């Protein structure tokens, strides 16, 4: 869930 | 009419470094090239993928986002992805070729738009451009226009609601003191962009009403479109 976007977020 | 303070010019350069560091090209109009209903809309969904990105480093550059816990930063990000790369594009307007510039590379006339799936919010984004012209818009502006859009209270989910609707009033602070020094010569200048926020917050629920229309196997679709609907 929101899997590709969270680890973007964290570096 | 008060202009920006000490830490308002902080803020300023702050949110302007983080837009110019994540804007394509910025030559995007001579790097520019022209293009000549699931197979127009391949070869743009396609090209979605770097822009989504362009946005979460804007995001990722300003400590005021970076405090909030990733929880209410995906829910952010996914409330003002659009809207951005809708600023982004209509910004980019030549009223000449009468085109939109997607990844500073892509020139697209409204029909390319339509064709590719935005539907009407293609209609909306190039109105918004054609309006945006008389405005002047620089770097500063467009950055902190970003900044107001992305720190959304209103957001469905989020946890942090006040330290965000904080965040988003220290932008508008900062944004509305720039603008009374820049002395744009239109009459409101103030009002008027703050009608044209809600134009692009219109643009980023109407974008996100056409997704839940099309389920058209959902891989077909880049994986971070899916993400951020
Ligand atoms: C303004 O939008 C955009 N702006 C920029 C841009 O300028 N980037 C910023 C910068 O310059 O730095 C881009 O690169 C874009 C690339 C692809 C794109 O593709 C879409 C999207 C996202 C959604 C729809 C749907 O309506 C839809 C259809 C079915 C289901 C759900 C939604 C259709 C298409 C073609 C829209 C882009």
């Amino acid at each position: 869930e929101n899997a590709l976007l969270r680890y973007l977020l964290d570096k | 009419k008060p202009e920006p303070t000490d830490e308002e010019w902080e803020l300023i350069k702050t949110v302007t470094e983080a837009h110019v560091a994540t804007n394509a090209q910025g030559h995007w109009k001579q790097k520019r090239k022209f293009l000549p209903d699931l197979e127009a809309f391949s070869h743009f969904t396609k090209i979605i993928t770097p822009a989504i990105t362009r946005v979460v480093d804007f995001a990722k550059k300003l400590p005021m986002f970076c405090e909030l816990p990733c929880e209410d930063q995906i829910i952010l990000l996914k409330g003002c992805c659009m809207e951005i790369m809708s600023l982004r594009a209509a910004v980019r307007y030549d009223p000449e070729s009468e085109t939109l510039t997607l990844n500073g590379e892509m020139a697209v006339t409204r029909g390319q738009l339509k064709n590719g799936g935005l539907g009407v919010v293609s209609d909306a984004i190039f109105d918004l451009g054609m309006s945006l012209s008389s405005f002047n818009l620089d770097d500063t502006e467009v950055a902190l226009l970003q900044a107001v859009l992305l720190m959304s209270s209103d957001r469905p989910g989020l946890a942090c609601v006040e330290r965000i609707e904080k965040y988003q009033d220290s932008f508008l602070l900062a944004f509305e003191h720039y603008i009374n020094y820049r002395k744009h010569h239109v009459t409101h200048f103030w009002p008027k962009l703050l009608m044209k926020v809600t134009d692009l917050r219109m643009i980023g629920a109407c974008h996100a009403s056409r997704f839940l229309h099309m389920k058209c196997p959902t891989e077909l679709f880049p994986p971070l479109f899916l993400e951020v609907f």
